[PDB]
């Protein structure tokens, strides 16, 4: 292998994030474009999400890893917003490699957005404050709205307050010591083709996924306290006698296995493999719904939640072979549900923690992909929003609003750190900037409004009232002045607090970079 | 390039010229053999003149013409060090400029140190015009003997001296004079006459009727057939006169030539036939072949020397000695201020500037003791020449100086077992060493402002 | 060409150890590295740095076993043993035109260096063995050499609390290999915490160790004779383990062969017995000390004196990850082991915590191997040049002009230091020789100051063992490259 | 498009970089390389950029300020033309946005229109201090001795520009007028001041010495046509009978001569001085007469004798006119064997000369440029008496008033203001670079300077700390600073106003 030496060898990786971060800049906000990927089987996907880009996205040099990482650590913190997250980090290199050229040593840019970070969170406490305005359920139906960044199905967000919000209203559970919980995952996400997205119902309860096929399952059941039987077993020579030995027994075998499940009282069964016509022949006479080709991680989500544990095959401590009753699982009630021909399993009423699932209905699978993680990453969002009920306002206009404390408290520290911070806020304008790019409007139209309106109660004394600006602001659409919260657009404190703070120590490991070393491989 | 970068791989290149000519230094130099981009071949021992004329890719070095155009004409004695002495105050910057220091505060440094220095000059200052005209005419004997000519002239140089000063004393209340010579004979076989070297020939003049003159004709326009021809050479007969002068009997004379012919005789130049007159004849002994020999009885403005050699490289080398003796001379007459050269006037600098550091200290400290050290490494150029150490022999002449303020003992550039320039009579003029120590900071202010190099196409 | 083939790797050696003076000190930068196998590894010390580096020149070659006896001694500052190496070669390129012997030039070093541990031990200061003030002062001090003592506010007392507590205050040995450094992802770095017994990387229970593997009669009609043979041989060893009260079963490796039969776990599902696997074989000195378990090769033998014991034995789940916690200790041991789970976000972050929690693991073991403290910021390092120019002018000879070079090779490690910060190299380091009149000794250098202050009120403290180390193996080094005046390439 | 502009303007700001150490006198020299050999080492921009070769042919704007410089300003050039293209760097990120430049060239011509009003406030009046052209001129001589090599000795040069100029008619001040003679060699200072017309070198054939250097009271005489024999004379169609008939051609040439130069010699003018050189038949007839005789004389040495003693160019003998015939109160030849006319005693002379004497050829060729600049100083501040500090602070304190216009427009063109400002902190950015201070402590302390002391911050270079220049005697006209910015208003919209280029073949 061999070495590159030179200050050229950082700009070589930022040329690189330059070029990478336009492409992911053109999906910032609902203005923009989305982009389609192939993974060279002649297969493509079309997705917004930076996640997936950044997965598919090929970059020999190790900052391609970092936003890899950085990706994947929003998906846990977050989980949306990869727009409005991920793309900061790649102007806070071009920022931070221009000081440094000449009169700015690395460790000061370091240092330097680290003491202005660590100070921020006051000012950015002094911003954040509790949900308010908001009546009942509005809180979370003002932020299912503001989906229109980093994903564009924002535009349906109107019909999506009901079925999204109210999903997660239902999983609420309490465990870890008294603490209220909402198990992620626990909301199923099923795939139809036909009518509209608006078609979209609400389960409240999980729905599991198979397709009804023989007609001798039953096609109505009712009844409290439904038992279901999660099951991974698979049931359906020199001369013929040995043959009939085999198959004798072997049939006989089967239809003992079934009687086990039927004599511990099982309402419902769920069979991984496939069943037979002759067993399903014994759950009619006993009054129990068969179920077939089950997925075996759609059933580990039912232990999660109704309580029935799976079972490999049956076995005892004995020689013989049974099925006992406690690893049935408590169900209120099971629906069938026939959409498009598709029958499916409904469970509600589950016993340790109450979950739901939701029905998508589109044209293609395309239609129906930028439906699924889409709505997905919207609940992630939920999760951690009513786990903290401080707020702060959408639109993105809160990196406008901090320029102008960071302004005064450029004052404060001052030394060779000044100029790191007075470049610190100016990346934050660039935010809003991209944002009028793909909306065809004016940036220095906007940024001056932006500089000039929200440092005015800096400005100000605020004991004297006279507040005769509202700093809270901005507006993408229609470039005039107007406010979200009559437009219920608002922000959860995960959005920039555990967002932000991981986000700009990415250039922390870039800033030490000396020189680059490349052993060939094998 | 930009940058300290870019200055050191410009400024740098001065220490490569500076190790060229550095044995060259005084009589102990080397002959080295220089090729021109034409082909000609220049072999000699005086390093003045071996980086006049030279191809080199650094302009670093195209300064030095400037210097070398100077000295080598302003003096002439010392010279070959002077790019050697030039660089002394450069060498102690390159190690300033690498702790960070401005290039001004090295400038200044080293200009206000370079004058604190010529106070103690001053004390050490002799007058040789205050002395009679044997103790005057002595000291220009041993003067160039011991220091000027290092080719082959150190034992024989009384004869080049000698024929010298006699041209001094004649026009004594040398731009007027032309002097050359031709390549035969030897060192004390040189002859001397009153006149101008005429090497047209045509025979023997005998004495006019007036006293010590041939009445000398000089025409420019040629006889202008057969009647008017013999006509006009009787007319110069007329007055007497045998020998004449004409372009187009003594032909084909240089234009530069012809009229130090008229000067020496105090002539007139007759452009016509019809000026020809008593009145406008020039005033010489007589012409005879001894290259024709023009003698002038009565003392004159011009005399001139004729050089002669066994090799045809000592002609050059003695003559080009002779231009710049003529240059030595000429300031130590007209400046009665003289001091003791050879080592003894670099070193007495070194010390001045050395007890003056610790007065000022300040942030000059080290400025003004760096140049003391700049001053100490010119005499270890003539130490390893000679032998001696030049650490070793400067620690200890350096504490003899310290008990006796005399400072005239110091390095000896010929070598030999006596180390005090007095004892040798060893003078240099005082606007010498200023022209060449003083000066020399001048030369490095161009050099230390050097920053970036701009380098244009074709 | 005995001295111009060795000066050719020289100049090789020179260059590589001038690279790496750009990693040492906070505000130092280190290099990014790209592994045969396409993953990224970025460390500030160099040992990575010379892992990964392949050289033709054998000097290059050897500079890796030399650091690699600093690597585990320290692991902050190692690279000065190589700068120092490149300094001592350079400056014997001038000494070997003198017409001094290459083996006088290197036994003239060792002469130096005994010299200089002397003053080491005159310059050493007084510590005490067992002492919350003094070794958070030291641990946090030397980790400079990365970026650390930001978020060290809580792990600065863990290293210092932990390693007095595994073996006992009476210095001595003390080894670092009882801790079991433990990579989790999740949390952050100021998350991690000691944890009061060991923890598995993969209620009152009780902890066994088996060295065989779980599985029917097969080592690495008939559908009814197949299912009852394989379960009655599971069966009896399920009768064993009932006996013998053990509730958690450690397995070795499995990934070769017979791995384990889902057979077997159905039964021990029914007993609440754990089954952990692929476990591997240095784990057992973990497990034999801390939780009593003797290695238990085949279940004929199987008994509960070769089963370890616990306190309480429970699962802890840290963001998703599953971790088995152990509640007290009981067995017969003379140094207790502790363990340390590191917590954090990101794999790169997760892997620099581990080296410069490692590190900060070293310096503690630096001062109970050998006790003594000394200033910080390349300090010591002028105090013993300056000793060694005085003593070259007293005892004259031809060591005089090489113990000259050789002191003046130890002002590389504090100008490497101003270097990386934007500092004059030169101005510097002549404003410190005054500096270092004035201090008088001990009186130390700050980074942040970039000039001298003193050390314990600034909470600056180094080991002496680390500086008495770096001498010795740098010397070491040396001595080699110069006696070695030629090489040869075969099989 | 805005792409060119950019590798355009990174074209310009290239040679900006090495031309930084220039404004202040802590700048350093710039060398250059020419193809003829001979070339100038100085701070001067007008004259490297004249020899460096130009590529894109914007380039050549930068050519056309240090001409412009001269022009409409005259100095200037080591401080104001390096700034001309500064805008230009602050500029260079809004070429990548979407902002167009038509409202940035709006942006700058606004800002600098409103300093103009700032530079007339604080310019100070000292006619209040009844200063005369003593302590005036002292104090701005010094100013102008920045960017100079000569530091420490300048004080020589103080006197001596500062009497030249002075004794100049103060009614009318220009570089032509007066003349400077470069000699090579010697010391600087043994330079001196003529009172008359001088000649542009010198004159060295046949005799030289033997002229005596000291004279009375000399007299000027003009002549025309060249004087020799059978050389230089008009050819003309002259029938040849026989070869005795050239010796008539000799006697015709030589009467034709003669006969001029004996009416002519009724004025008894004791220096002759021809449009052309004299030859030997002249130097011999005036040598009886023992007057001196000096030949090619260049037409602006002519000039300056029209302004003493009223004299005309003579082709013929008829119109020779007493009024023609002037004289001197003294006259004496000054260096390496070279004559130089020197005329004393001329009140009625409107040009003036002075000569510069130097051992480095390219050290007083900047001394040329600060005699040329030295005399716009002085002309600016006779006419109009105003004090600015120099040094390139005054744009400090003016950029504090900047920003308050800015906070009023409320658009966008409120960030091209700000950006404006941010051009103004090059100045002492480069200053640091050059002095080896630290940027970022100078510029933390500027910011708080306008905040308490405001008045004038001049950045004192001397003690390296921050300072006032106003109490160090530092003075500048404010006509240099008012268009300073008019130079860089026009240099800035003629770059920004090309989208594209045009280059055939």
């Amino acid at each position: 292998g061999e070495k590159i030496s030179g200050d050229d060898i950082r700009n070589q990786n930022v040329l690189a994030t330059m070029a990478v971060a336009n492409v992911v800049k053109s999906s910032l906000g609902p203005v923009g474009l989305d982009k389609m990927l192939v993974d060279d089987i002649g297969d493509f996907t079309v997705t917004n999400d930076g996640a997936t880009i950044l997965s598919l996205l090929d970059v020999q040099h190790p900052a391609g890893k970092i936003l890899v990482e950085l990706a994947q650590q929003q998906d846990r913190e977050i989980g949306d917003g990869t727009t409005s997250v991920v793309i900061i980090a790649s102007e806070l290199l071009k920022r931070a490699n221009e000081l440094v050229k000449n009169k700015i040593h690395p460790t000061t840019i370091i240092t330097g957005f680290r003491v202005a970070l660590r100070e921020a969170i006051r000012f950015i406490n002094e911003v954040l404050s509790t949900s308010v305005d908001t009546l009942g359920k509005e809180t979370l139906i003002n932020i299912a709205k503001t989906s229109m960044s980093s994903k564009i199905i924002g535009a349906d967000s109107d019909f999506f307050s009901n079925m999204v919000v109210d999903a997660l209203l239902a999983v609420k559970t309490q465990n870890s010591k008294g603490e209220i919980k909402y198990p992620v995952k626990a909301v199923n996400v099923l795939k139809a083709h036909g009518k509209s997205a608006t078609e979209s119902l609400l389960v409240p309860g999980y729905a599991l996924n198979c397709t009804v096929a023989s007609q001798a399952m039953p096609k109505r059941i009712a009844g409290g306290n439904v038992k279901i039987a999660c099951l991974d077993l698979n049931l359906q020579i020199d001369d013929p006698e040995q043959l009939e030995q085999i198959r004798k027994r072997e049939a006989g075998i089967v239809l003992e296995r079934v009687k086990k499940i039927i004599d511990a009282g099982a309402q419902v069964v769920l069979t991984t493999k496939g069943i037979d016509d002759l067993c399903l022949k014994e759950f009619v006479e006993a009054k129990i719904m068969g179920v077939r080709r089950c997925k075996k991680e759609d059933l580990r989500r039912i232990a999660r939640a109704t309580g029935a544990t799976l079972v490999s095959s049956m076995s005892n401590l004995e020689g013989e072979e049974t099925f006992e009753s406690s690893y049935l699982g408590l169900c209120d009630e099971v629906v069938q549900a026939k959409f498009s021909d598709d029958e499916c399993i409904l469970i509600k009423g589950t016993s340790k923690h109450s979950s739901s699932s939701i029905i998508l209905r589109g044209a293609n699978d395309y239609s129906l992909d930028e439906m699924e993680r889409s709505l997905h990453d919207s609940l992630s969002v939920v999760k951690r929003t009513l786990e903290s009920g401080n707020v702060v306002p959408g639109g993105g206009c809160v990196e406008a609003a901090l320029n102008i404390y960071l302004d005064n408290f450029a004052t404060t520290v001052g030394s060779r750190e000044q100029l790191a911070i007075a470049e610190f806020a100016a990346a934050l304008l660039i935010i809003p900037k991209t944002l009028a790019v793909n909306a065809a409007k004016d940036s220095s139209e906007l940024v001056a409004k932006l500089r000039s309106y929200h440092a005015a109660s800096q400005m100000a004394k605020p004991e004297d009232v006279k507040r005769r600006s509202y700093r809270n602001g901005l507006d993408l659409i229609r470039g005039k002045i107007v406010d979200e919260i009559h437009a219920g657009v608002l922000e959860p404190t995960i959005s920039k607090v555990k967002s932000l703070k991981s986000a700009l120590e990415a250039c922390v490991a870039i800033l030490r970079i000396d020189t680059m070393i490349t052993v060939d491989p094998e | 390039q930009h940058g300290l970068e870019a200055k050191k791989s410009h400024i740098l290149a001065a220490r490569s010229v500076a190790s060229i000519i550095k044995t060259s230094l005084g009589p102990r130099g080397l002959d080295k053999i220089l090729i021109s981009p034409d082909g000609e071949i220049t072999i000699t021992n005086d390093g003045a003149t071996i980086l006049s004329q030279m191809e080199l890719d650094n302009e670093i070095a195209k300064l030095l013409v400037q210097l070398s155009k100077s000295q080598d004409d302003e003096i002439g004695d010392g010279t070959t060090g002077v790019v050697v002495l030039a660089s002394a105050l450069l060498d102690q910057a390159l190690e300033l400029i690498q702790k960070g220091i401005h290039p001004i505060k090295i400038a200044n440094g080293f200009d206000e140190a370079a004058k604190l220095a010529i106070s103690k000059l001053e004390e050490t200052c002799d007058d040789i015009s205050a002395s009679n005209d044997e103790l005057f005419r002595d000291f220009l004997l041993r003067a160039a003997k011991t220091s000027l000519g290092s080719k082959i002239v150190s034992k024989d140089h009384d004869r080049f001296a000698e024929m010298a000063v006699e041209a001094v004393i004649n026009v004594m209340d040398f731009d007027l004079i032309k002097m050359q010579g031709r390549v035969g004979g030897s060192i004390s076989d040189s002859k001397l006459i009153n006149g101008v070297i005429l090497d047209k020939d045509f025979k023997c003049v005998l004495p006019k009727e007036g006293s010590d003159g041939v009445k000398l004709a000089i025409l420019t326009c040629p006889f202008e057939e057969q009647d008017k021809f013999k006509e006009m050479i009787d007319d110069v007969k007329k007055a007497g006169a045998d020998v004449v002068i004409c372009q187009w009997a003594v032909r084909w004379v240089g234009g530069q030539e012809l009229e130090h012919i008229a000067i020496s005789t105090n002539g007139r130049i007759v452009p016509r036939f019809q000026d020809l007159s008593k009145d406008k004849l020039g005033t010489c002994s007589r012409i005879y072949e001894q290259m024709l020999i023009i003698e002038q009885s009565k003392e004159t403005k011009t005399v001139t020397c004729f050089v002669r050699g066994s090799n045809k490289m000592i002609v050059d080398e003695a003559e080009r000695a002779l231009h710049d003796s003529l240059c030595v001379v000429r300031n130590l007459v007209k400046d009665s201020r003289v001091v003791y050269g050879g080592g003894a006037a670099e070193v007495t600098m070194s010390l001045a500037v050395s007890e003056e550091a610790d007065k000022q200290r300040g942030i000059d400290q080290y400025a003004f003791r760096g140049f003391a050290q700049a001053l100490d490494t010119i005499p270890m150029t003539l130490a390893e020449n000679s032998g001696l150490d030049p650490i070793g022999t400067l620690s200890t002449l350096k504490s003899k100086q310290l008990k006796e303020k005399i400072s005239n003992i110091g390095v000896d550039c010929l070598g030999y077992g006596s180390n005090d320039m007095k004892e040798l009579f060893v003078v240099d003029p005082f606007i010498g060493k200023k022209q060449q120590i003083l000066l020399a900071t001048q030369l490095c202010r161009m050099i230390l402002k050097i920053d970036n190099v701009i380098i244009s196409g074709k | 060409k005995p001295q111009e083939v060795r000066k050719a790797n020289i100049i090789a050696a020179r260059s590589v150890a001038d690279a790496i003076r750009t990693s040492l000190g906070p505000k130092g930068m280190d290099k990014m590295i790209k592994t045969s196998r396409g993953e990224i590894i970025i460390s500030n010390d160099g040992h990575t740095i010379l892992k990964q580096m392949a050289i033709l020149h054998p000097v290059a070659r050897m500079l890796v076993e030399v650091s690699a006896a600093q690597d585990s001694e320290a692991g902050d500052g190692t690279t000065s043993v190589v700068i120092l190496t490149g300094a001592l070669l350079g400056a014997a390129e001038r000494l070997l035109n003198k017409g001094i012997h290459p083996t006088i030039i290197a036994d003239s070093f060792q002469s130096a260096a005994k010299r200089s541990v002397d003053i080491l031990l005159e310059m050493c200061h007084k510590v005490s063995l067992s002492d919350r003030e003094q070794l958070v002062r030291a641990a946090s001090t030397s980790l400079s050499s990365k970026i650390v003592s930001q978020y060290s506010s809580f792990l600065a007392p863990l290293a210092v609390d932990s390693v007095l507590k595994i073996s006992d205050e009476n210095s001595k040995n003390v080894d670092l290999n009882d801790i079991r450094l433990v990579k989790k992802v999740g949390g952050t770095i100021d998350d991690t915490e000691m944890i009061d017994g060991v923890v598995l990387t993969q209620e009152k229970a009780k902890i066994g160790l088996i060295q065989f593997q779980i599985s029917p009669p097969k080592p690495d009609r008939q559908m009814d004779k197949i299912l009852k043979e394989e379960r009655a041989y599971l069966l009896n060893i399920c009768k064993k383990i009932k006996k013998a009260k053990c509730n958690v079963l450690l397995i070795q490796k499995s990934i070769l062969r017979d791995a384990v039969n889902d057979l077997a776990l159905h039964f021990l599902s029914k007993l609440n017995i754990m089954v952990v696997k692929d476990i591997e074989r240095e784990e057992i000195e973990f497990l034999s000390k801390g939780l009593g378990c003797k290695p238990i090769a085949d279940i004929e033998l199987f008994t509960e004196d070769r089963l370890g014991s616990a306190d309480l034995v429970e699962e802890i789940d840290s963001d998703g990850s599953k971790i088995v916690r152990v509640t007290g200790i009981r067995n017969n041991n003379a140094r207790p082991t502790v363990s340390v789970v590191i917590r954090g976000a990101n794999n790169m972050i997760i892997d620099e915590t581990e080296r410069s929690l490692h590190d900060a693991l070293c310096v503690i073991r630096c001062l109970v191997k050998e006790r003594g403290l000394i200033a910080g910021g390349g300090a010591p390092e002028i105090e013993i040049s300056r000793r060694l120019s005085k003593e070259a002018r007293s005892m004259e000879g031809v060591q005089a002009f090489i113990w000259q070079e050789f002191a003046s090779a130890l002002e590389v490690i504090p100008t490497t230091l101003a270097e990386n910060a934007g500092l004059n190299s030169i101005k510097v380091v002549t404003e410190l020789r005054s500096k270092h009149e004035n201090g008088e000794l001990n009186d130390g250098i700050s980074v942040r100051r970039s000039g001298t202050t003193n050390t314990y009120e600034e909470h600056i403290l180094q080991p002496v063992l680390v500086s008495t180390s770096a001498i010795t193996l740098a010397s070491e080094c040396v001595k080699s490259i110069l006696r070695i005046d030629d090489i040869a390439f075969s099989r | 498009g805005k792409g060119q502009i950019i590798s355009n303007i990174n074209a310009c700001v290239a040679v900006q970089e090495a031309l930084k150490p220039t404004l202040g006198p802590l700048g350093s020299d710039i060398l250059i390389v020419t193809s003829n050999q001979k070339t100038t080492i100085s701070n001067d921009g007008a004259t490297i950029l004249k020899l460096l070769d130009v590529v894109h042919p914007a380039a050549k704007t930068l050519v056309d300020i240090s001409r412009a410089q001269d022009a409409e300003v005259g100095d200037g050039t080591t401080s104001v033309t390096i700034l001309a293209g500064e805008l230009m760097k602050e500029a260079k990120p809004f070429l990548e946005e979407g902002i167009s430049s038509h409202l940035i060239m709006k942006g700058y011509r606004k800002a600098v229109s409103l300093a103009v009003e700032k530079i007339n406030e604080l310019a100070v009046d000292i006619t209040s201090e009844k200063s005369s052209g003593r302590e005036l001129l002292e104090r701005c001589a010094r100013t102008a001795m920045s960017s100079k090599l000569i530091h420490n000795n300048a004080d020589f040069f103080v006197k001596m520009c500062v009497d030249a100029v002075l004794s100049l008619d103060r009614n009318d001040l220009d570089d032509k007028l007066i003349g400077i003679k470069k000699i090579p060699g010697g010391a600087m200072e043994e330079s001196l001041f003529i009172n008359g017309v001088a000649f542009k070198k010198t004159f060295s054939y046949a005799g030289f010495e033997q002229q005596p250097k000291k004279f009375n009271n000399p007299k000027i005489l003009s002549l025309n046509v060249e004087l020799e024999l059978k050389a230089e004379k008009d050819n003309a169609e002259v029938r040849v009978e026989h070869v005795e008939d050239y010796q008539a051609i000799v006697d015709a040439e030589w009467q034709l001569i003669f006969e001029k130069l004996r009416q002519v010699e009724e004025t008894g003018a004791n220096i002759v001085l021809s449009k052309l050189p004299i030859g030997d038949l002249a130097t011999q007839f005036f040598a009886d007469r023992n007057i001196f005789c000096a030949g090619r004389v260049s037409a602006d040495d002519m000039n300056r004798v029209i302004q003493a003693v009223g004299g005309s160019i003579q082709s013929t003998t008829s119109d020779i006119k007493p009024e023609h015939l002037g004289t001197c109160a003294l006259f004496e030849e000054m260096i390496g064997s070279e004559r130089y006319n020197l005329f004393q005693g001329c009140p009625q002379a409107k040009t003036c000369t002075l000569l510069l004497r130097g051992g480095a050829e390219q050290v007083i060729a900047e001394v040329e440029r600060s005699l040329h600049d030295a005399i716009m100083i002085v002309k600016r501040a006779l006419q109009n008496k105003l004090i600015v500090a120099g040094g390139g602070a005054t744009e400090m304190e003016v950029s504090k008033c900047l920003r308050d216009y800015s906070k009023t427009i409320a658009g966008k063109q409120q960030m091209i203001i700000n950006a404006f400002a941010k051009a103004l902190e090059v100045i002492p950015r480069q200053l640091c670079e050059n002095a080896g201070f630290d940027a970022i402590e100078i510029l933390n302390k500027l910011r708080l300077a306008h905040s308490k002391g405001e008045k004038w911050y001049g950045v004192v270079f001397e003690t390296e700390n921050i300072g006032d220049n106003f109490a160090k005697f530092v003075w500048e006209p404010a006509l240099v600073k008012i268009n300073a910015l008019n130079s860089a208003t026009e240099a800035t919209n003629l770059i920004l106003s090309v989208d594209e280029t045009i280059t055939n073949k």
